[PDB]
RNA sequence: ACGACCGUAUAGUACGAGAGGAACUACGGUUGGUGGCCACUGGUGUACCGGUUGUUCGAGAGAGCACGUGCCGGGUAGCCA
RNA sequence: CGAGUGGCUUGCUACCUCGAUGUCGGUUCCCUCCAUCCUGCCCGUGCAGAAGCGGGCAAGGGUGAGGUUGUUCGCCUAUUA
RNA sequence: GUCGGGUGAGAACCCCGACGGCCUAAUGGAUAAGGGUUCCUCAGCACUGCUGAUCAGCUGAGGGUUAGCCGGUCCUAAGUCUCACCGCAACUCGACUGAGACGAAAUGGGAAACAGGUUAAUAUUCCUGUGCCAUCAUGCAGUGAAAGUUGACGCCCUGGGGUCGAUCACGCCGGGCAUCGCCCGGUCGAACCGUCCAACUCCGUGGAAGCCGUAAUGGCAGGAAGCGGACGAACGGCGGCAUAGGGAAACGUGAUUCAACCUGGGGCCCAUGAAAAGACGAGCAUGAUGUCCGUACCGAGAACCGACACAGGUGUCCAUGGCGGCGAAAGCCAAGGCCUGUCGGGAGCAACCAACGUUAGGGAAUUCGGCAAGUUAGUCCCGUACCUUCGGAAGAAGGGAUGCCUGCUCCGGAACGGAGCAGGUCGCAGUGACUCGGAAGCUCGGACUGUCUAGUAACAACAUAGGUGACCGCAAAUCCGCAAGGACUCGUACGGUCACUGAAUCCUGCCCAGUGCAGGUAUCUGAACACCUCGUACAAGAGGACGAAGGACCUGUCAACGGCGGGGGUCUUAAGGUAGCGUAGUACCUUGCCGCAUCAGUAGCGGCUUGCAUGAAUGGAUUAACCAGAGCUUCACUGUCCCAACGUUGGGCCCGGUGAACUGUACAUUCCAGUGCGGAGUCUGGAGACACCCAGGGGGAAGCGAAGACCCUAUGGAGCUUUACUGCAGGCUGUCGCUGAGGACUCUCACUCCGGGAGGAGGACACCGAUAGCCGGGCA
RNA sequence: CGUGGAAGUCUGUUAGAGUUGGUGUCCUACAAUACCCUCUCGUGAUCUAUGUGUAGGGGUGAAAGGCCCAUCGAGUCCGGCA
């Protein structure tokens, strides 16, 4: 079985949900984490300096 | 490199864990406080999952139902004696102390109500010989003289389920069968079969070690392989 | 008795299988009566037809020689 | 757009002690190549005619499907070697 | 021993191509060369004949089927002018 | 698909009818996920639709999903999270332990619903009829009440009960056909309430010394059969439900085989096959309450994933529709669905291509190689070799039979089950299509089933059982973490960790010098702290004394890395190649020599064999069985070949409609020679050349496609190795702190472990923090 | 002689799984791994759905340097970074 288009058919599984905090399709129904905000993981905001160039 | 097998195996991963959640239970020696007043009927001989052995359902006098580690020849209605004033007979638990010498015991005790540690596996049994006040030597399945507190509970004959070892497993689907209730990885692929990358003894145009087999105590995990600390190697000399 | 591994695995594996099974389905002494009633339910589980009487024992043997070492002390 | 070979007569002759053994010429054929043609032989021929298995149309009659003919037998014209 | 011709082998060189000119052998289809294997015409002979050996002109046509081997090469078989 | 017709400005493809087809585990029916309005209606054609469109999954506007009893919700599974505790420089990080919560929509457990009617679109939800569960309230009964049972369970074989379905018989209702009198459809009716009970188990009676019993196992004086009885099943029978419902009508009755469903018997395990909530236990009347969330539609060759209306991918149930046959097989046909695997028109329709049929004579001559194709084929009877691990080999091989029709026999309760007999009889052919092995031998490899490079390798590679060695008594060995801690482990040597070899059979020689590991060690070497000397009003620093692990040295060890020669009738460096096997998948020479086989055999097999450079768990030899593994031979077969022909279907060609891409410095009708950075359509000389267009097979454009994978170069990169350089973890060991009392010793009070506790074991050690020496491709 | 019905047992396009040859078709594809015939397995070390776990010098690996979302001799994203 090729790992392009006839593994893509198995593709039925629902993970990235519309979050509750941060209105973003991040929140992870599984690991009821969201990959944007950080929903789930932490109080604080998610957000890293590497979301920017350095000098910005 | 890459981390070898025996690394992965720490980490405790479902692959390398035991299937505890199917397992009866932790058969350990009964606690009484003293006196001895305490025995059971035997009510079912039952299997056990974790080490392809029997063992049997002991319902006691207050009222407990507890599997107990089965010695050979015991059966449904059999009554068992638990503690010090207990009956020198088959499938009955007492110190070391007040045990005979020269009568072959079972599930010993390493510290005073541990609740058994040695001679445990199919068949197999510990040998109690020297008496005294401050020790009681017993010879251990290995034929290691083992010096041990005579307060160290144990229970008398040999384990269940002899002579296991005796027959082959025939096929591989047997051995998958079994380790499939054990916390081992199966099959065994051979270290000089895999890549450089993989093992130390992996690599080369030819299946073959790269150094000597025999390893040194003080490697560390990555390099620990083959025949660790071998005081020697071979079948004759 | 191994005729069902066929022409396979060879002598030693298909001989001790068929002297161990021999020996585990033949007829043997109930500790209770003394009828010739013992089956095996499973590893080391041993029954009597005749008293429903359940055993430990050996795997494969109802007996073993270290288990018949025990009455003597 | 023809190339080459075998054979018969020449001749058991010329030549030669013998053994052996030609040629000119005239004939018949074969092979390779070449161009064309289908009376003849052969192939095809899901044109056509027949036999027959299974199933469906109630039986019969007569038909459909079974890979582009179900299978089997015969095969006209044409196209072909 | 001396003098050459060829450009099929091999070697030498590093001129051309590394922002790519797809390998060997085989096959299929076309053209060509002559240093001619056969066929035509010849000269010599240690040319009686028959069968040969050697040489000359000559490239019209022909030079086939197979066994081992990927083989080219080569070995082998039976045919063949 | 075709002929009529409908609507429309417009019709090959939108709709009706007829005729003709396609799909049968699906192209039908119900659904999970996923989609998200795609569903229905009306109005449309700018967009989307492989052509067109009046159609549409498109555009726009409206409408549409109704629940005590179907899911969710509740329970607990692998497991997840939160809080507390602890760690960490720290946290959104981290293991344990506690508590809490979360974790199952087809497909785990689970209080209760059936039948009909209705809409454009919902429906066990609405409506009609009937029924049921839970909770609560009132009334009556009851004081029992929680022990127990249920929920609740693996794989294989099998009996019994039994419904739907299918079929058979006969009757009734309706239809079809029209030489017959056959053929098709229907002949209905639930939940629920009540009742019946086979199997199992048990009780009384009885009294078997050989009987009882089964498909099979089996049962019994410890009490068999027989007899009586207690307990006790179906989604089943029976009655009600039902002058309910449904049908135009009749509105059946019996039977066989029996999915569902119920209930038993047997066998297997180095494998042992969830849990919890809940229910029962534990009555009856009447009445009230039963909220919240889901509910449309698709579920696929157009509603999902794959950029697409993609030939791909994607779970469950319908596995019992008819003939057929062993069959959930083929082929054919219903029910149901469809003509949307969605562009058409035309030409005996050429060449050429894809799929394919048939080819006389020859019969592998084809080719690296029988690649491709073909041959064989179902069932029964006869018969069957070498070898073998006695299982197998084996469907070996080889030979015969096979239809229809008439009348019968046997087995069985019977089948619309099976096995046979006699007579008759047709064809070229009776497994008549379909379905359906070609066979035999020698050699190599791996024992076998199994695994693998998702996407050029399925193999001899990996695995395997089996063999072997190594480590460890559990406060262990091995391994993970910075730590707190953790896997192995609900485990304990018949264990499990770390490695090697790779079924069985016969075996497995010699070497411990080097390297590795391990043990020992008089002596030698061996760091730091403390101690002593010198030095310094102190300090730096120099030296000494003591000396751990380690090393030197010695020993053990090869199923540990490995080695098993040259010379001569010892030498290197320990030994000097034993059984075997051998021109090997290992042999350079080499197509070795001899033989087999062939016309001819670098092949293959056998023998020999000085082996360039075989050889014994780096396992040697051998081997039945097995194999999409490598090589060879034979019989059979054939278009692979001699050598090609004709045909079939889809293209190709012409017409309507739709409508890309690759590629493009310029010029360009070339050819032969030459020249040129030595491989020119363009330069030079000649030759040839009127323009444009159609079809073709691909000679050239060193054709198009890709900043060469080869090679070298760069004080480029990465992966990998090691006795490369340098370091970093880790292990071992000494020393200092924790750390206490009286070069060997006692104790207990810190500290550690065991014990529920009392208390026990150990103990100034160990753990931990710090430092020093050694080892240290595990890692950078 | 029968009964019994074992097996990593055999035949099998049962369902399902796999992928040997054709080096066929396709190769600006129906398809960034497809089509057809052929072939292997098909009661077990079997196949499969859903849920769940293991994470980047780390997993996972019957070992092919295989696999970890068309990405693997060290995934992907962004940043270091011009
Ligand atoms: C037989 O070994 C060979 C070696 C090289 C080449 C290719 C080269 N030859 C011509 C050009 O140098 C180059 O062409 C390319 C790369 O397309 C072919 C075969
Ligand atoms: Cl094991
Ligand atoms: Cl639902
Ligand atoms: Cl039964
Ligand atoms: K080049
Ligand atoms: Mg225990
Ligand atoms: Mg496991
Ligand atoms: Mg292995
Ligand atoms: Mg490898
Ligand atoms: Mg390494
Ligand atoms: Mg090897
Ligand atoms: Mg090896
Ligand atoms: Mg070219
Ligand atoms: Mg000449
Ligand atoms: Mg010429
Ligand atoms: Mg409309
Ligand atoms: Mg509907
Ligand atoms: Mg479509
Ligand atoms: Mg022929
Ligand atoms: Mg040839
Ligand atoms: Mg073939
Ligand atoms: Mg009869
Ligand atoms: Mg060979
Ligand atoms: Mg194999
Ligand atoms: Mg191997
Ligand atoms: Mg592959
Ligand atoms: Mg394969
Ligand atoms: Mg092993
Ligand atoms: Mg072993
Ligand atoms: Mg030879
Ligand atoms: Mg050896
Ligand atoms: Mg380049
Ligand atoms: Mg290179
Ligand atoms: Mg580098
Ligand atoms: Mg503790
Ligand atoms: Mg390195
Ligand atoms: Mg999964
Ligand atoms: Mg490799
Ligand atoms: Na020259
Ligand atoms: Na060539
Ligand atoms: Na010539
Ligand atoms: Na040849
Ligand atoms: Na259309
Ligand atoms: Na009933
Ligand atoms: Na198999
Ligand atoms: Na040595
Ligand atoms: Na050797
Ligand atoms: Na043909
Ligand atoms: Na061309
Ligand atoms: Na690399
Ligand atoms: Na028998
Ligand atoms: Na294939
Ligand atoms: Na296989
Ligand atoms: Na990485
Ligand atoms: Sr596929
Ligand atoms: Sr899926
Ligand atoms: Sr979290
Ligand atoms: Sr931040
Ligand atoms: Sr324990
Ligand atoms: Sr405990
Ligand atoms: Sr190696
Ligand atoms: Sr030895
Ligand atoms: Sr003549
Ligand atoms: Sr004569
Ligand atoms: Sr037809
Ligand atoms: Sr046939
Ligand atoms: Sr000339
Ligand atoms: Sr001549
Ligand atoms: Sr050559
Ligand atoms: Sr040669
Ligand atoms: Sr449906
Ligand atoms: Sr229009
Ligand atoms: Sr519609
Ligand atoms: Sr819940
Ligand atoms: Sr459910
Ligand atoms: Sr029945
Ligand atoms: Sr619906
Ligand atoms: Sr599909
Ligand atoms: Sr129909
Ligand atoms: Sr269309
Ligand atoms: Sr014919
Ligand atoms: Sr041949
Ligand atoms: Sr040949
Ligand atoms: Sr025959
Ligand atoms: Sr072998
Ligand atoms: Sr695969
Ligand atoms: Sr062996
Ligand atoms: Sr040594
Ligand atoms: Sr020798
Ligand atoms: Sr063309
Ligand atoms: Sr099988
Ligand atoms: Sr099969
Ligand atoms: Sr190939
Ligand atoms: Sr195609
Ligand atoms: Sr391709
Ligand atoms: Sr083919
Ligand atoms: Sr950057």
């Amino acid at each position: 079985t090729g790992a392009g288009t006839p593994s893509q058919g198995k593709k039925n599984t629902t993970t990235h949900t519309k979050c509750r905090r941060c209105g973003e399709k991040s929140y992870h129904t599984k690991k009821k984490v969201c990959s944007s905000c950080g929903f789930g993981k932490s109080a604080k905001r998610r957000d890293y300096e590497w979301q920017s160039k350095a000098g910005e | 490199g890459r981390r070898i097998q025996g690394q992965r195996r720490g980490r405790g991963t479902s692959t390398f864990r035991a299937p505890s959640h199917r397992y009866k239970a932790d058969l350990e020696h009964r606690k009484v406080e003293d006196g001895d007043v305490i025995a059971g009927t035997v009510v079912d001989i039952e299997h056990d999952p974790a080490r392809s052995a029997p063992v049997a359902a002991v319902e006691f006098e207050d009222g407990d139902r507890r599997l107990i580690l089965a010695p050979e020849g015991v059966g449904v209605g059999d009554e068992l004696q638990v503690g010090v004033s207990a009956e020198i007979a088959p499938g009955n638990t007492l110190p070391l102390a007040e045990i005979p010498e020269g009568v072959p015991v079972c599930n010993v005790e390493s510290s005073p109500g541990d609740g058994g540690k040695f001679a445990r596996a199919s068949g197999v049994n510990a040998q109690l010989l020297t008496h005294d006040r401050n020790v009681a030597v017993v010879k251990l399945p290995s034929g290691e003289m083992k010096r041990l507190d005579p307060q160290c509970r144990a229970t008398i004959g040999v384990v269940a389920g002899g002579g296991r070892t005796d027959k082959p497993f025939v096929k591989a689907g047997n051995k998958h069968h079994k380790m499939k209730a054990r916390g081992t990885k199966w099959p065994n692929v051979r270290g000089v079969a895999m890549n450089a990358v993989d093992h130390p003894f992996g690599g080369g145009g030819r299946q073959h070690p790269g150094k000597p087999k025999s390893i040194s105590r003080n490697a560390p995990p990555g390099r620990k392989v083959g025949d660790i600390a071998s005081k020697r190697t071979g079948r004759g000399g | 008795s191994s005729g069902r591994f066929g022409a396979r695995y060879g002598r030693v594996s298909r001989r001790r299988v068929a002297e161990i099974e021999s020996e585990m389905n033949e007829d043997h002494a109930c500790p209770n009566c003394g009828e010739d009633r013992v089956d095996r339910q499973g590893t080391g589980i041993w029954q009597c037809s005749y008293c429903d009487y359940k055993f430990t024992g050996g795997s494969y043997k109802p007996e073993t020689p270290g288990g018949k070492t025990v009455r003597r002390s």
